[PDB]
């Protein structure tokens, strides 16, 4: 290393790229990267110097690898990149760099970008956004999958969010990297427009407006989990909008979609189809009619009463809030009660958290409602008491939270 | 009404093998 270090140092130019080569190859080594011997050797500064314009394009190729490297270690090793100021020239690389170079330029803003929303943000103010678009013009494969793994980073991460008037430019560009027969592409693409769809109405509109919602529908029926989980959690994501928002995503076709993926061998699938198929419920009658027509409330019961707890709870949703259509629609009730689903919801009570407890509680009393005003013109609150769900409903007045204990209260002393 | 059902940043990172 210490030849290595003084070889960098030289102003041959021939020793520089030859020694810029030993460094990328040691940072390249297929175990154990001897990243940090490499920062305490100070050479990250004139790895920089060599990205610089004006430089031999194969020095600025060997530079960029080696920092590429180091960045993808760990937060303190990408740290000194950063902090050598690396960032605004892989930037200015992707002007003027070939597509070796700016497919390695754009790799380093990826891990930059990967490793912080410090670092996402701070990739984004030195406005990366617009020259980064700009190589989705290319006709290199690899180059635009680097680059939509990078772009999916930088469309990444929660508290705070990246800045959206920024991320949302890339919309276009991922609309028709959805339509990619590159796999790895297709994946990375489909993740950056789940963090995008994920955030207030205005964002899953700006996903409705470049028409990506139709798309997606299609992809859930991809072969690879790897593609349908972020396009599952992308129209999970668009359907918490309103009713206008959710019909798009309903006259996609994505009733028939979800209840393919209730059979999903990932139970995570299953989870979040069940959770999409709830903020569909969650709609308005005619939306909640669509759910029962495309045959998702047996599978939906069967998962209320078989499936992990955290699949119960998204289902449990669906079929309470499917139950809020009653009021309007008694059929709706009947149709619910008659394909058995008031003992799983009852049996639900005694292992639910307090959320769950409180949307169980409102589908019992929408039940209960109805096959009270099934009486004027109550079968559910017996079917109830066979279930075990009166003495279940009775022990949730011994709830410590209040807004369950009262709702509990009345529905024991309005039909019990 | 609508909800969803943990804001983590693992990092995600590429090295060039």
């Amino acid at each position: 290393l210490p030849q290595m270090t003084q070889q960098l140092n030289s102003d041959d130019m021939q020793e520089q790229l030859s020694a810029t080569v030993k460094f990328r190859q040691i940072l390249s080594r297929e175990h154990r990267p001897p990243i940090d011997v490499v920062i305490q050797a100070g050479v990250v500064p004139r790895l920089v110097e060599f990205m610089r314009e004006n430089q031999p394009e194969m020095l600025q190729l060997e530079a960029a690898w080696a920092l590429t490297n180091i960045a993808s270690g760990t937060s303190a090793q990408t740290k000194v990149v950063v902090d050598a100021d690396a960032v605004p020239l892989f930037i200015q690389l992707l002007y003027t760099g070939s597509v070796e170079v700016k497919e390695q330029a754009i790799w380093a803003l990826g891990n930059v970008a990967g490793d912080s929303t410090d670092y996402r943000d701070y990739v984004l103010q030195c406005n990366a956004m617009e020259p980064i678009l700009g190589l989705f013009n290319s006709n290199k494969p690899s180059l635009i999958r680097t680059a939509t793994w990078t772009l999916s980073n930088l469309c990444r991460g929660k508290k705070p969010q990246p800045d959206w008037s920024v991320v949302s430019q890339a919309l276009p560009t991922l609309a028709k990297l959805i339509y990619s027969m590159d796999t790895e592409t297709l994946v990375d693409a489909c993740w950056a427009i789940s963090y995008l769809s994920d955030g207030p109405q205005e964002a899953i509109q700006a996903v409705i407006d470049v028409r990506i919602p139709k798309r997606l529908v299609e992809l859930l029926s991809h072969e690879s989990t790897l593609v349908q989980t972020p396009a599952l959690r992308a129209v999970g994501n668009i359907v918490t909008g309103n009713d206008l928002q959710t019909q798009v995503v309903i006259n996609a076709g994505v009733l028939p979609a979800l209840r393919l993926l209730l059979s999903s061998p990932k139970e995570n699938i299953k989870k979040e189809a069940c959770w999409t198929i709830s903020n569909i419920t969650a709609g308005n009658t005619e939306q909640i009619q669509a759910v029962i027509d495309a045959n998702l409330i047996p599978p939906l019961v069967k998962l209320l009463e078989v499936a992990e707890y955290k699949t119960k709870k998204e289902a449990c949703w669906a079929i309470s809030n499917a139950s809020s259509g009653g009021l309007q629609r008694p059929d709706i009730i009947r149709y619910l009660v008659s394909q058995g689903c008031i003992k799983p919801l009852c049996d639900l009570l005694e292992i639910a958290d307090n959320r769950i407890i409180e949307v169980t509680l409102d589908a019992l009393e929408n039940i209960l409602k109805m096959g009270e005003a099934d009486k004027e013109a109550n079968e559910n609150a017996d079917f109830i008491e066979k279930a075990g769900g009166m003495e279940k409903i009775f022990n949730c007045q011994q709830n410590e939270n209040d807004k369950i204990y009262e709702k509990a209260y009345k529905i024991i002393e309005t039909y019990f | 009404r609508k909800h969803k059902f943990s804001t983590w940043a693992l990092p995600n990172k590429r090295r060039r093998i």
